[PDB]
């Protein structure tokens, strides 16, 4: 069964993926604007 | 003590006999001041030579422990300045050695300055090769002077800081802080040291 | 003879590096 | 030097194993297959995190008991 | 010279805003009767 | 004119000399393994496997051999205390002799490869210069390692062809070598489940093979080829150093915290079992169950095995020891010879008292007899100090249940004080101190020595990784060229 | 036995110090 | 594209117009944050009169890992 | 017995290095002898 | 054959990202910046927030915050309680369950700061490597920083990992660090361990070298300026060195007995001393983490116990350690629930 | 209990004094650094 701790862990995985994607998008957009 | 003072004098004497500038004795005054303090001024303030530092290793450790028991040296500002001086001296020695060794290629200050200015920001701080070495010579010496003066002041027994029972809630109850744990350690140390009942 | 193992350890630690360094110095000084 | 100072010794095993040590320095154009490596690295990191949390009691799973008592299965 | 919202702007503001907030908080804490 | 610390770099180009050097190092390590096996077997005493196991005698390599199936010996004894009749080829002495022979053969191969350095195998057809195809070599070696891992997992650990591995009950009371069936569910990831081992050595094994195949059929991209300096032979050194760094921390952690691959019956108990009252709680539960079932206190306390009481003794805690307290644990506090029995203290009023057990941190701890409510009720002065509650005044008495001193009682304050100071350490035992001339200071078990050594090596290897990686990335600057 | 070892080690250290002070190779590299 | 010198902004009018009305807002925000009592609620720091609960007259102790939330809620009196 | 290896240098150790090594070993022995003897 | 050089292919997103990151601005971001700046920023923010608002009432029974009335020397970010043995204390973990107030109360802020700070140190080392590679200099600053990172890793992660839990790691503060130092002096006799001795020697020698080198260089300058001050008689584009090596060498060869004759060797010795000292200290604390302490000198203990009339400073140090432990464990370890009656507390009156 | 004695009048009075003393000296400390960084940059 999906224990609450496992649900929280999957949520943390999603949040980390979101943070990394945000950083990547920021660098990409800024580089494209400047070049 | 007489030997170290005359060594101090001989440093200047030889510096003068060679054409050098005479300000190495000033740098040497720091360790001499600390040694003179510990070995002569503390016993005078306390009133006996039994309070001097035994010439050994375990003797030095017992010396330090007895101070931490009696005068609370760790919280004295001058000891903080001494610790800062020693740590900063180690840091500056290591980092100056690293930059100078890296720069020297089969440029000494104009090349590594580009590295330093962008590493931790702080552009155009020590761009003069002489000011940098003067700063190196000045930091630890001042630190040791301050710590020696702190020990000398403790000889006449003012004290380190004292924050015991500095936090109290309503109704007058006392809430413990880290200073209280340090004070408990000091109290145990002092109780252990004193013999009181001596036969 | 107390702590024979300690005495042997001290003797080895004082001899082996010393002999190695001295042999290296004599070998290189011939150059 | 000529052919790195004349040819070396030849042995039957050397001749047999020569093919495995011939194409030195060959490479593919572009980035090749780095994206697959990145995906696999991410999966491995997730697996390492999962095991680390399982062994640290930060991720309690129904089946695992996480104690010496599991030896009495 | 013209554009703003650069790296320097973000870097300085990030450490500037919380500093002012915490300075105000501590100054207010000073005047508590305990 | 190479300095003393740049001497071996002369082998940085020719592969044959590198092969010979690696063979020499392998021979040295194999010879060390054989010699230590022989020495430990010569020093081992197999008389008592209950109160004198391996971990009490300072053994280091013997449990590793025993962990994988080696039990019997050529002298007629077994690690379980029984007697062997057919030791066979594979015993302790056989393993040591085999390792020594391998060391010698590797030494001969090393000298041969050192003599014949210039082989055609080390020169590529184009440009006629020495070169190594590192990606393909890595593919071959990884393929081989994965195949070996699969073989070990599916033939030895699972017991289909081999002997199996050491498995024991949770309390380390009855263990032996058995086959281990794989476990695939989520229960195969907790390190205290032996099955999780076998499955891994299968699963990862397969992956290994697959990986190797890929690495033999796909050449690296140019950008990756130049970014990681894959044409140099120092990048691989940094990667390997980092890998062993990581593995050293993994193994040291699993040894310290306990796992299914480090049974307490071979290396000794961990400190976290003493801290959490594992064996104490188990014994208390068993005795309470016996009393509830209906029986006398003496009978209830006389049924617990001596091994279980031995595990509950702070002298066995690996935490307490010294860096320079050399030797085996058996030379620290004497060789155990018997179990006196559980000591119960009762005062004049009648309520039972218990002794506050000594935490791990405290080198010396006062004795405090305190009742069930947690309030101190008796104690001993520090050293000739004024006393308000004292063993003499309160008049506590000690009774012994089970063990050798069964049914006896004592009232003399001296004996009561001595037994209280003995009980503050845990279960009271009898120690022969005249054979090894034990000083009286506790020593650490093999667990602590292993963890300490491997952690120190891991940190030094972290520094080595940093240095060699920096020297690889900065090749041109270091060499003073473009 | 321990006292003799300690005295020997201290004497050796002092002897190395003296030899370094008085029998050093000349510093002609930069002078 | 040259990271205008700090001197240029120092003499600007819009810079001062913005900052002289913005910074005081942050300072007052902090003052009200720690004055209204929001800090105690947000960060869980007990008030001077909430240290010792009616039924407890000593420092608290968690003594529990997987039920630490309920333990802390009970000890704090909330 | 096949061909002289071109990569063959010789180690060199000036006197200052020897003095440093002797000082290091003797100082370490002084520091650690008491602990070894207990 | 089809040969190839470097960067002879079409441009890619990676190329644009690399070009933007490695520009020339007031702050050098670089690739390591992505890992350094966020982590360090959050570490500093967490420390300040913990020292300003959060308290340790429910973990250690203390009051450490400006909101509670503590000075800069007594405020700190206390470690989590001993019950939380080695949990990483995530906000979403089984302990906090997602409540920020309870997360702060239990003490996860310490773990937050420690982890993000360790990753910040890693990022800083990578930044130094990147700068050195960009400006084409050998990376010695990398090792010089590898020393302190090793010390931090040891003290703040390996020591607690061997003990009961995070409760015994340092708390980020001044009085907390003093408590830590006294705690080792009491329980481990850390002052008698050879490794701390070597570290002390290394640090003091580093300070000595710094001071002496500065004094010698500043007192042997060449006459290249009419003004009374020698600071303005120099420019960064000088060709020769500003001080006479021969004069300093002779001076220190006639005063002390041995003097340097090589700039590279001198500055390399400066680099070498402190790194070795701190590495040895780190190894010593790694050993201590397993309670492998140099405490016994068993012969002296046996001799002292045999007859009371034999006292050395070592025995007095042992007694002082006993006093420290007995008198401080009462409140230093609340989870043990220790209550020592005044009869049993060690005191010099009873010897 | 734990309320602030001082009123908001002093809050604003001190805000004005500690807000216009920090927004005008943060660019004066960095000016040397920004002036020297450009000299270092675009040179080597
Ligand atoms: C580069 C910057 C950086 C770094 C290195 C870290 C690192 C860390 N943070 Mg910090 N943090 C950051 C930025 C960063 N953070 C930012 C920007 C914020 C604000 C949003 C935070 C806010 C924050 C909080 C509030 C907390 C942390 C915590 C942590 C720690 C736990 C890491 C973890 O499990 O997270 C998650 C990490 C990952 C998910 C790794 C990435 C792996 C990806 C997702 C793989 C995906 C592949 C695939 C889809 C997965 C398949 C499996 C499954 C889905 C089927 C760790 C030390 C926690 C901690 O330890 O505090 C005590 C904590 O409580 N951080
Ligand atoms: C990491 C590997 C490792 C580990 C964990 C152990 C662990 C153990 N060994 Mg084994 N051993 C090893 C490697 C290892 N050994 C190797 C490589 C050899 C070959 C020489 C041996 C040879 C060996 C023998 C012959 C014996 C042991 C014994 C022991 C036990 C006693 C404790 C001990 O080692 O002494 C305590 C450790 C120390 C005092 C070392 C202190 C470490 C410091 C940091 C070193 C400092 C060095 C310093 C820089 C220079 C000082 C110079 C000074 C001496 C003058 C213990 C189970 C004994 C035993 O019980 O067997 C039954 C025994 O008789 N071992
Ligand atoms: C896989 C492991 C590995 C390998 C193959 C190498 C190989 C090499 N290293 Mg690296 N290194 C390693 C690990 C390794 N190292 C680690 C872990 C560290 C951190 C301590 C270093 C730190 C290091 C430095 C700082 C330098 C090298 C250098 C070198 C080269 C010359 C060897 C040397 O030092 O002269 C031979 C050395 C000696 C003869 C001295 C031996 C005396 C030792 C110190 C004491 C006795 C050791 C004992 C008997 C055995 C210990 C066993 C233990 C490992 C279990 C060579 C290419 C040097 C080089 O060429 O780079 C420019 C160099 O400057 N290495
Ligand atoms: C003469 C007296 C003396 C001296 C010189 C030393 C010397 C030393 N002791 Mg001490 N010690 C002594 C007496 C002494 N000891 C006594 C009598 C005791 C009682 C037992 C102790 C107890 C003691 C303990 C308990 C410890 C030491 C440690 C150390 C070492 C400190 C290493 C260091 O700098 O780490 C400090 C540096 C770091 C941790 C690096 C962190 C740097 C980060 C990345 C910076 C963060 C950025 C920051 C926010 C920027 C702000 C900058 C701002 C401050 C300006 C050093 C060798 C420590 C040690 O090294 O052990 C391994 C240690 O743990 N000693
Ligand atoms: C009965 C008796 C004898 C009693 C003795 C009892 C007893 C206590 C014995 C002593 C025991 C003992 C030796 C204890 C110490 C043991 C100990 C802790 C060892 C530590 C060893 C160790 C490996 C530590 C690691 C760190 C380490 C390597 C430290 C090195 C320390 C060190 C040598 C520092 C340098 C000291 C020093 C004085 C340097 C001065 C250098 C110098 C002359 C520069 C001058 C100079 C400046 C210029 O600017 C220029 C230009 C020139 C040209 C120039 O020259
Ligand atoms: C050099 C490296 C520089 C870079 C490093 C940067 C930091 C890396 C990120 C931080 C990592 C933190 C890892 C925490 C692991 C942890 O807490 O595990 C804590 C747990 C153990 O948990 C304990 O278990 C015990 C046994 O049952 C008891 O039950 C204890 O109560 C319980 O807390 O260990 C693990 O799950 C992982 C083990 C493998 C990792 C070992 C690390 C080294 C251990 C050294 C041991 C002493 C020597
Ligand atoms: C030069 C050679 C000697 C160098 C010193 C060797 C170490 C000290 C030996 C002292 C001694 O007398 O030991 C004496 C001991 C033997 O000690 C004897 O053992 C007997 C066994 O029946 C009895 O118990 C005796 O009572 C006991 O005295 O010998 C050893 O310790 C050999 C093992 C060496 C240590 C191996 C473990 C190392 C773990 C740390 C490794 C990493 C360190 C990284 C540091 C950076
Ligand atoms: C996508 C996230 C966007 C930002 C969110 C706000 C960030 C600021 C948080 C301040 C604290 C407030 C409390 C939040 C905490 C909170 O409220 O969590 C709550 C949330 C859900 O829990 P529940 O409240 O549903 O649980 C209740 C019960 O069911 C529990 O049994 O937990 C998660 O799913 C993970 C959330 C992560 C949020 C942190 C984001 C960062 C993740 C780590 C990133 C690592 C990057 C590594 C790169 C290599
Ligand atoms: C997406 C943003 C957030 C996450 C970023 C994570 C870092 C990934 C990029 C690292 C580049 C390092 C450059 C060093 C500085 C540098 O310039 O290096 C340069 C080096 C080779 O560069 P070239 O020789 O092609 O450069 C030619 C000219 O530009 C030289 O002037 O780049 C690499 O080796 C790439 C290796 C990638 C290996 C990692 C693959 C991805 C792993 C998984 C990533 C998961 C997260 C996504
Ligand atoms: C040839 C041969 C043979 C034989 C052989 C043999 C018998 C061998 C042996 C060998 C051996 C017998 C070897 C040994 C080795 C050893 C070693 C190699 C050791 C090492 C050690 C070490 C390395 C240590 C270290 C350390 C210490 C001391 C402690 C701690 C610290 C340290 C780590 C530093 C025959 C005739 C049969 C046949 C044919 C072949
Ligand atoms: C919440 C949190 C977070 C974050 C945070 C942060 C990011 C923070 C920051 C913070 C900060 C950023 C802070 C700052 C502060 C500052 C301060 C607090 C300052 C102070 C100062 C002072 C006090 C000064 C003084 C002085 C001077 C210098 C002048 C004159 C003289 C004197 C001495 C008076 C997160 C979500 C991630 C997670 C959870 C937690
Ligand atoms: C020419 C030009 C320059 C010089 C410039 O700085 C910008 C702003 C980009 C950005 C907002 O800084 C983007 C910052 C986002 C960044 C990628 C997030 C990750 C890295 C760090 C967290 C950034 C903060 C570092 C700072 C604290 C030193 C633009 C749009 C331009 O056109
Ligand atoms: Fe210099």
């Amino acid at each position: 069964a999906v224990t609450p701790s496992l649900k929280n862990f999957l949520g943390s995985l999603i949040a980390g993926a979101t943070v990394l994607g945000g950083i990547a998008l920021a660098i990409t957009a800024v580089s494209k604007f400047d070049k | 003590l007489l030997g170290v003072y005359c060594y101090m004098g001989r440093e200047w004497e030889l510096s003068f006999r060679l054409g050098m500038r005479p300000w190495i004795a000033v740098a040497y005054s720091a360790p001499v001041a600390a040694a003179s303090a510990v070995f002569l001024v503390y016993p005078i303030g306390q009133g006996s030579f039994s309070d001097g530092m035994p010439l050994g290793i375990s003797g030095t450790f017992n010396f330090m422990i007895v101070f931490q028991a009696e005068h609370n040296i760790l919280m004295h500002p001058f000891h903080m300045l001494g610790v800062a001086g020693v740590f900063g001296g180690s840091l500056f020695s290591a980092m100056h050695g690293s930059l100078v060794t890296s720069s020297l290629i089969r440029y000494n200050i104009v090349a590594a300055h580009g590295y330093f200015g962008r590493l931790i920001f702080q552009y155009a701080s020590f761009n003069n090769s002489r000011s940098l070495h003067f700063f190196l010579a000045a930091w630890p010496v001042i630190g040791i002077w301050f710590t020696a003066l702190g020990l000398s002041t403790m000889a006449f027994n003012l004290n380190g800081f004292n924050f015991n029972q500095s936090v109290v809630d309503s109704q007058g109850r006392v809430l413990n802080t880290w200073a209280d744990i340090i004070n408990r350690a000091n109290l145990g140390m002092e109780v252990m040291h004193e013999r009181n009942a001596h036969n | 003879e107390v702590n024979i193992y300690g005495l042997t350890a001290t003797a080895l630690f004082i001899i082996i590096p010393t002999s190695f360094l001295l042999i290296l110095y004599v070998k290189t000084a011939s150059t | 030097n000529s052919d790195f100072q004349e040819p070396g010794l030849v042995t039957p095993l050397g001749t047999l194993l020569r093919p495995l040590n011939s194409e030195a320095g060959k490479v593919l154009p572009g980035w090749g297959t780095t994206v697959l490596m990145a995906v696999f690295i991410l999966l491995f990191a997730a697996f390492l995190l999962i095991i680390l949390e399982i062994y640290n009691s930060s991720l309690i799973l129904d089946d695992v008991s996480m104690s010496w008592e599991t030896l009495a299965k | 010279v013209y554009p703003i919202f650069t790296v320097r702007w973000l870097a300085i503001h990030g450490i500037a805003v919380p500093t002012i907030f915490f300075l105000g908080a501590i100054t207010a804490m000073q005047f508590i009767q305990r | 004119g190479l300095p003393w610390y740049r001497v071996h770099t002369v082998v940085i180009n020719d592969p044959g000399r590198l092969i010979s050097v690696h063979l020499m190092h392998t021979a040295l390590v194999s010879g060390w393994a054989g010699s230590m096996a022989l020495f430990e077997i010569s020093v081992f005493d197999p008389s008592d496997p209950v109160l004198n196991p391996m971990w009490r005698q300072g053994m280091f390599v013997l449990p590793f051999m025993t962990r994988l199936g080696i039990t019997q010996s050529w002298g007629g004894w077994t690690i379980s205390g029984e007697t062997a009749t057919n030791p066979g080829i594979w015993s302790y002495e056989g393993v040591a002799a085999a390792h020594i022979i391998l060391s010698g053969a590797l030494f001969l191969a090393s000298v041969w490869h050192w003599t014949y350095w210039d082989l055609e195998l080390f020169r590529d057809p184009r440009t006629g210069k020495t070169a190594l195809d590192l990606p393909k070599i890595f593919g071959i070696h990884l393929f081989l390692s994965g195949l070996l891992c699969f073989g070990f997992g599916a033939f030895h650990v699972t017991g289909v062809f081999g002997p199996g591995i050491w498995v024991s009950d949770p309390y380390g009371l009855t263990g032996s070598v058995q086959p281990v069936a794989p476990s695939w569910g989520a229960d195969g990831f907790d390190p205290y489940n032996p099955g999780g081992i076998a499955s891994h050595h299968i699963a990862a094994g397969i992956l290994g093979v697959l990986a190797g195949l890929f690495h033999l059929c796909v050449r690296p991209s140019i950008r990756l080829y130049f970014g990681l300096s894959m044409g140099s032979i120092e990048t691989v050194l940094s990667s390997s150093i980092a890998a062993v760094f990581w593995a050293a921390f993994v193994v040291a952690g699993t040894m310290w915290y306990g796992s299914a691959a480090t049974p307490i019956e071979l290396f000794g108990p961990t400190r976290y079992q003493w801290d959490q009252g594992f064996f104490q709680q188990e014994i208390q539960k068993r005795v309470q169950a016996s009393l509830a079932e209906g029986a006398s206190l003496s009978d209830a306390w006389s049924r617990i095995p001596e091994k279980l009481a031995f595990y509950d003794y702070i002298g066995n805690n690996p935490a307490k020891g010294g860096l320079f307290r050399t030797g085996a644990m058996n030379s620290g506090d004497g060789i155990a010879v018997g179990w006196l029995g559980h000591a119960s203290f009762k005062d004049q009023e009648g309520r039972e008292l218990f002794v506050r057990r000594m935490p791990t941190f405290f080198e010396t701890f006062p004795v405090l007899l305190l009742d069930k409510d947690g309030i101190v009720r008796a104690d001993v002065p520090f050293r000739k100090a004024e006393s308000k509650y004292s063993i003499e005044q309160v008049g506590v008495s000690v009774t012994f249940y089970g063990g050798e001193l069964d049914g006896l009682t004592f009232t003399d304050p001296a004996t009561v004080k001595k037994y209280a100071r003995k009980a503050q350490l845990g279960e009271i035992f009898e120690f022969d101190r005249s054979t090894l001339q034990s000083d009286g200071v506790f020593r650490s078990s093999p667990r602590g020595w292993f963890t300490f050594g491997h952690v120190c090596f891991a940190l030094l290897f972290f520094f080595g990784h940093i240095w060699h990686g920096a020297r690889t990335i900065f090749r041109d600057v270091f060499a003073g060229i473009d | 036995m321990e006292a003799l070892v300690y005295t020997f080690l201290l004497v050796g250290t002092l002897g190395i110090i003296f030899f370094s002070i008085f029998f050093r190779d000349p510093p002609r590299m930069i002078k | 594209p040259v990271e205008r010198p700090f001197s240029d902004i120092l003499t600007s009018i819009r810079y001062w117009v913005i900052h002289s009305i913005t910074v005081p807002a942050l300072f007052i925000a902090g003052w009200l944050f720690v004055s209204t009592g929001l800090a105690y609620d947000v960060f869980g720091t007990p008030r001077p009169n909430e240290y010792f609960t009616e039924d407890r007259q000593e420092a608290p102790l968690i003594t529990d890992r997987f039920n630490a939330l309920e333990q802390v809620k009970k000890l704090s009196g909330n | 017995m096949a061909r002289p290896n071109p990569n063959k240098q010789v180690v060199e150790l000036n006197r200052t290095s020897l003095y440093w090594g002797l000082l290091l070993i003797f100082v370490l022995a002084v520091l650690f002898s008491s602990y070894i003897f207990n | 054959t089809i040969a190839i050089g470097t960067y002879q292919e079409k441009r890619t997103w990676f190329d644009d990202a690399d070009d933007w990151l490695r520009q020339d601005r007031f702050v050098f971001v670089g690739w390591s910046g992505l890992l350094l700046f966020p982590c360090a920023y959050f570490a500093l923010g967490g420390w300040l927030t913990g020292t300003t608002f959060v308290t340790s009432w429910y973990t250690h029974g203390l009051a450490t915050s400006y909101l509670e009335g503590c000075n800069f020397l007594t405020a700190a970010v206390s470690t989590p309680a001993n019950s939380m043995a080695h949990s990483l204390l995530f906000v979403w973990g089984p302990e906090a369950q997602g409540d920020f107030t309870r997360w702060c109360q239990l003490g996860g802020l310490w773990a937050f700061v420690a982890l993000h700070g360790a990753f910040g140190l890693i990022g800083f080392m990578l930044r130094q490597f990147e700068i050195a590679r960009s400006v084409n200099l050998r990376p010695y600053n990398a090792i010089a920083f590898s020393a302190p990172i090793a010390v931090f890793v040891s003290v703040f992660l390996i020591y607690p990992l061997g003990q009961s839990g995070w409760f015994f790691a340092p708390s980020f503060g001044v009085a907390a660090i003093f408590r830590f130092i006294l705690f080792f002096q009491g329980f481990h006799n850390w002052t008698l361990n050879p490794f701390h001795m070597m570290g002390v020697a290394g640090v003091l020698g580093a300070a000595l070298l710094c001071a002496i080198h500065g004094a010698t260089v500043e007192n042997t300058l060449f006459e290249d300026g009419d003004g009374a001050n020698t600071f303005r008689a120099f420019n960064p584009t000088q060709a020769e060195e500003t001080y006479s090596m021969v004069t300093a060498n002779r001076f220190w060869s006639q005063i002390f007995g041995v003097a340097f004759s090589n700039k590279r060797w001198l500055h390399f010795f400066m680099l070498l001393v402190p790194v070795t000292g701190l590495w040895m200290s780190a190894i010593g604390v790694v050993g201590l983490a397993l309670n492998l302490r140099a405490y016994d000198f068993v012969s002296q203990e046996i001799r002292a116990a045999e007859d009371p009339e034999f006292e050395t400073f070592y025995t007095k140090n042992i007694l002082l350690n006993e006093g420290i432990r007995a008198w401080m464990a009462a409140q230093d370890q609340p989870h043990e629930r220790l209550v020592f009656p005044e009869e049993v507390l060690p005191r010099g009156n009873a010897l | 209990v734990g309320d602030v004695n001082a009123p908001i009048e002093y809050a604003v009075g001190a805000a004005i004094l500690v807000s216009l003393v920090a927004t005008a000296i943060i660019p004066i400390v960095l000016n040397p650094g920004q002036q020297a960084a450009d000299k270092i940059f675009n040179a080597k």
